[PDB]
């Protein structure tokens, strides 16, 4: 779909772009998008505040903060995405566009969501970050979806941005690595999607070599064709190795 | 332009409301089949 190139104001290539692609989507597209474009009464939104961490919170308010101001970005649903994200740029370029993000305030989608959730969360020692991707498989088509794993006192989480309510944030509940990644598994269950691949990265450092990038696929599993004791056993010796060892990136 | 910008926020989040409202209901639909 369409990636927003041009920055802020968004340019009329762009723009235009943009209410075509929705038009041709919703049923009743033409009154839809003319209902909208240069009405003169639309609603200013709120601009949400930046969270930040102080040691007056729990790292789970905190965490349930950062989500929160995601969920008030919310969900892009426009077929445009407003902001890009180069996968294998420098984390130091990336940590300016999740910058960006919260200036303009637009709705983002999942990849966003990651760089925006590494961004809110470099501050914090005892969270660690890496992202957790799934390349699923519904109806013919392939899908590519990621959110940010989270480590932090023994236990698994994330933080992410989907369609579904099932599919992004997790508390930090899970016991194993393989509990998160199975519960994202069995969510998938509900919307009739396989699960082809599962793509654990490294570790995203708080403080980064200059050009150093984010490790997307340090462990890659063919979750389709693998029992889950076979999933579980290379979950847990890779999440063994995450927390101990220095693993050398395979990108 | 901040004004232009600030416009385009404005139609962006009507947009995105009614873009999510409509795959809301074609979720439902696609369960009732």
């Amino acid at each position: 779909f369409h990636v927003n190139k041009s920055g802020f104001p968004i340019d009329s290539h762009t723009w235009e772009r943009m209410w075509l692609h929705v038009a041709k989507v919703h049923p009743r597209g033409g009154e839809m998008v003319g209902a909208i474009r240069n009405a003169a009464f639309l609603a200013k939104p709120s601009i949400p505040q930046v969270p930040n961490y102080r040691l007056s919170m729990t790292i789970p308010d905190w965490l349930q903060a950062i989500q929160n101001y995601m969920k008030t970005l919310q969900y892009n649903h426009t077929g445009t995405q407003f902001f890009e994200i180069r996968k294998m740029r420098p984390l130091s370029g990336l940590m300016e566009t999740a910058k960006e993000m919260t200036r303009e305030s637009l709705p983002i989608k999942c990849l966003e969501a990651v760089i925006l959730g590494i961004y809110l969360t470099n501050g914090q020692p005892s969270i660690e970050r890496f992202p957790i991707s799934f390349k699923t498989y519904f109806s013919g088509n392939y899908f590519h979806h990621v959110v940010l794993g989270i480590y932090c006192n023994g236990y698994y989480g994330s933080l992410g941005m989907s369609r579904r309510a099932e599919l992004m944030d997790k508390p930090l509940t899970f016991r194993t690595l393989s509990d998160l990644v199975f519960d994202f598994e069995d969510s998938y269950k509900k919307y009739l999607h396989t699960v082809k691949k599962v793509k654990i990265g490294l570790y995203v450092p708080h403080e980064p070599h200059s050009f150093q990038p984010i490790e997307w696929k340090q462990l890659v599993l063919n979750v389709s064709k693998m029992l889950r004791a076979d999933i579980r056993k290379e979950l847990e010796k890779y999440a063994r190795d995450m927390r101990m060892k220095i693993l050398k990136p395979a990108s | 332009q901040q004004e232009l910008k600030q416009r385009q926020r404005a139609e962006i989040y009507a947009l995105n409301r009614v873009m999510t409202e409509l795959e809301q209901q074609q979720f439902d639909e696609f369960c009732k089949q």
